[PDB]
């Protein structure tokens, strides 16, 4: 799970000055800080499972081997990012408006 | 399997018999047994009774040998046979004790199996002399801003944690133990510190709570908890500091660095007083025997910083003294204050004044001084210490500070902000770079405009920001160990930006 | 780890029960064993002779 | 060693017990049940033969109206 | 070294402690009277 590249939250982050949206920008900065803390909290992937040592330490028959088989067959999905694409499109429209204003 | 392994154990055990030296119990009472016979017994030698209880032959009187009992005295009857082990009391030692809770004799009480100790070390070995030691230079980061800033502790220094009850001494020791996690699990060998917590005269529930706290913080894997609870006999409480000191001496001799925390040495002194009085040894001030300064002196002197010729190891001692009504002129507090290098003083008034930890920087001293600090921490701490001394000089006028001189009001504001910086939560040790960054942001006058009540929120937010976005600067400070001019400018820019954006 | 801990606890309980039965049975059995008591009167006399030879 | 050999014989007889950890102990079942209940309570609810499967969702920051040049 | 602490004047229970207690009580009796008058005037509304 490689981290997505992002630009530094420079003074341009505070240069937005949205109408009644400075609190929104501060909340976004807090979200970024919390995301950085969460990323630093744990590694990219969870630790591996010592299936051999588990089976050696598992006296139960069937309830352990089938559990390991299910864990190997277990495949947790990943979330979607449709909102990311929508926000990117909105930012593109805002950039087009900014370009027209700049012209 | 269980029956098979049990039979394997019993066949492995060999029931050998041999000659011994034995004596009869003339009189047993209050944990003191007067033994007839036993001519060839050394002083302070372990002897075992018929019932299985062990003992220590202290008084070698002509007619009888007075032995203290390592247990309840109901199991010793008049006429019982006291065998001679033939060796001075010694405790198991080594890396195998890490992660284990053991009694005063090293026996495991955590129910995690026998200790795989390969070496056996005595408890009354002499401390290293003048020549083997070296001056303390390496810091011993406790994780508390107040300690690492104003009362620094080096590796090989006896620093006292003195104060009344319910003031935070045990919390200071436990967060010092927790803080060493960042060094132990790392890679730098010369920074790892193995903690040894000795509990004296404390209920087993408290020790269990402490062990759970350490286990939740993943700090037990490098910590030894020697437990001599209040239920245990007085000799066990007397021996526990020496057992922990030997367990730390093992690390000290092998080039490793050990931290030993004698919790409630006053209770050990009480136990030794009980033993001495029951042995009819002549009493002294507060009924303590004459050799009570000797008891703590020959124990704390074993904390030392060996030179490179002897391995380069260390043993840092953190005795805990429970004063009564802040009376440091009492017998044991005076003894321990004289023996140790400095003390960390805690006050109930400061504890309930919002200054938690309750470290009284006016009374807390460190004779090793700034020599036990990193260059950056020393640089910020000199200024912070001078400014806090200036504030404490003018702290009397804070009640009527509105109608005062501009300089006095400036000093009051700076001191209030520094004091708010010194506050820290429990079980939350801070890295040295984080502490130096916070102290830099404070002493350089980046908080004077800020509201005094908002310092804590600002401190937490600034710590989160610097850890998240500016990790490179913190890493450079940690590796270099000093706040260089380029790092000074970078810190100035960062603190200015965060202060501007704080509102 | 749930199963591992349950199995370990069961193993410990079985061990303590077995040792309890053993320690409560051996003493009474050997107290009732005179034919083993008479030879236990001489398990150590040869051992005593060997020990004294070691001393001398 | 003859006493030790008798001890070994007793250990072997306990080993060969068809009932195993019975020992003619009326309270053995009650003690084992109490220990099992305590262990289950300490570890909480769990299944002897099951696998952990779950899913979750995270909603991002909602859009906030803000007009500007 | 012998030192002191906060709020040690009333702990001694001397002339100054009784003086401070009496002064506080006399001041806050007047303050309670004023607050009671204001509360009664408000409750009349
Ligand atoms: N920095 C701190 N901030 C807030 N609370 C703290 C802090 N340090 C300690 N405490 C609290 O103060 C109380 C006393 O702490 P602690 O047990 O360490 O004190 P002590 O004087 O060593 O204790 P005792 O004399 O009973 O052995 C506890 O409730 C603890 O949680
Ligand atoms: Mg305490």
């Amino acid at each position: 799970r490689k981290l997505a590249l992002k630009a530094i939250d420079w003074v341009a982050f505070g240069e937005i000055i949205p109408r009644n949206q400075k609190a929104i920008a501060n909340s976004l900065k807090s979200w970024n800080e919390t995301l950085s803390t969460r990323l630093a909290a744990l590694p990219e992937k969870p630790p591996a499972i010592d299936w051999a040592y588990y089976k050696a330490t598992v006296a139960k028959a069937g309830l352990v081997d089938d559990f390991e088989k299910k864990f190997n067959a277990l495949k947790v999905p990943v979330p979607e990012d449709k909102y990311t694409a929508l926000v990117d499109a909105e930012e593109q429209e805002d950039v087009k408006r900014c370009a027209e204003f700049l012209s | 399997e269980v029956s098979s392994i049990l039979e394997e154990r019993i066949l492995g055990a060999d029931t050998s018999v041999d000659l011994e030296e034995t004596g009869r119990v003339l009189s047993i009472g209050d944990g003191i047994a007067r033994v007839h016979g036993l001519r060839n017994v050394q002083a302070e030698e372990m002897v075992e009774f018929s019932s299985g209880l062990k003992g220590m032959s202290l008084n070698l009187e002509p007619d009888n040998v007075g032995v203290v009992v390592f247990g309840n005295d109901k199991l010793i009857k008049e006429g019982d046979i006291v065998k001679r082990t033939g060796a001075i009391v010694d405790v198991p030692v080594g890396e195998e004790l890490l992660g284990r809770v053991v009694d005063a004799l090293g026996n495991a009480i955590d129910g995690k199996g026998p200790i795989g100790s390969k070496t056996r070390r005595r408890v009354g070995l002499k401390a290293p002399g003048i020549i083997p030691r070296i001056s303390v230079r390496e810091p011993m980061q406790t994780g508390i801003k107040a300690v690492d800033s104003l009362v620094p502790i080096g590796r090989g220094q006896r620093e006292l944690i003195i104060g009344d009850r319910q003031t935070g001494k045990t919390s200071i020791a436990i967060d010092t133990i927790i803080n060493q996690k960042r060094f132990n699990d790392g890679t730098d060998e010369k920074k790892k510190l193995y903690c040894i917590y000795v509990a004296i005269g404390q209920k087993r529930s408290t020790v269990a709570q402490l062990v759970k706290r350490l286990t939740d913080a993943d700090a037990m894997k490098y910590t030894i908890v020697v437990s001599a609870t209040a239920s245990d006999a007085a000799p066990l409480q007397y021996l526990a500091p020496y057992s922990g000191c030997s367990m730390g001496e093992y690390f000290r001799d092998n080039g490793k660095h050990a931290l030993i925390i004698y919790d409630d040495l006053s209770k050990q002194a009480v136990a030794y007083r009980q033993m001495s009085l029951l042995l009819r040894r002549p009493p002294g001030r507060e009924a303590y025997p004459g050799d009570v300064f000797y008891l703590h002196s020959r124990l704390l002197e074993r904390a030392a910083k060996m030179n490179d010729a002897f391995g380069g190891g260390s043993l840092t001692a953190l005795p805990v003294i429970e004063t009564q009504a802040g009376d440091v002129s009492a017998y044991i507090p005076t003894n321990v204050i004289s023996i140790t290098d400095g003390q960390i003083f805690l006050e109930t008034e400061l504890f309930y004044k919002g200054i938690r930890p309750a470290i009284n920087v006016g009374l807390s001293v460190s004779r090793v001084g700034s020599a036990a600090q990193t260059r950056a921490m020393k640089q910020v701490a000199g200024t912070m210490k001078l400014e806090l001394a200036q504030y404490r000089e003018v702290a009397a006028f804070a009640q009527f500070g509105s109608d005062l001189d501009a300089a006095t009001q400036q000093l009051l504001s700076r001191g209030v902000r520094l004091t708010e910086l010194l506050k820290q939560g429990q079980y939350a040790p801070m890295a040295i770079e984080e502490q130096v960054a916070v102290i830099y942001a404070g002493v350089r006058g980046y908080l004077d405009k800020l509201e005094p009540s908002k310092i804590t929120k600002f401190e937490n937010a600034f710590l989160s920001h610097v850890i998240s976005q500016h990790q490179a600067l913190l890493g450079k400070i940690r590796a270099d160990g000093k706040i260089s001019e380029e790092t000074d400018a970078k810190l100035k820019e960062i603190v200015t930006n965060f202060l501007a954006g704080f509102e | 780890d749930y199963h591992i801990s349950v199995q370990n606890m069961m193993r410990q309980k079985e061990q303590e029960h077995m040792i309890r039965w053993v320690e409560k049975h051996v003493v009474q059995s050997i107290s009732a064993q005179q034919e083993k008591e008479t030879i236990a009167k001489c398990i150590a006399d040869l051992k005593l002779l060997a020990k004294k030879a070691q001393a001398q | 060693q003859k006493l030790f050999v008798d001890k070994i014989r007793e250990y072997r007889t306990k080993r060969q017990t068809s009932g195993g950890p019975v020992d003619a102990g009326p309270e053995y079942q009650q003690d084992l049940d109490r220990e099992l209940f305590k262990l289950k309570q300490m570890y909480g609810k769990a299944d002897m033969n099951t696998f952990p499967n779950f899913t979750f969702e995270d909603p991002k920051f909602e859009a906030v109206e803000k007009p500007q040049s | 070294g012998v030192r002191s602490g906060a709020g040690a004047v009333r702990d001694a229970g001397g002339a100054f402690g009784k003086k401070e207690q009496a002064d506080e009580e006399r001041y806050f009796r007047a303050r309670a009277r004023e607050q009671l008058a204001a509360l009664k005037k408000h409750h009349e509304n």
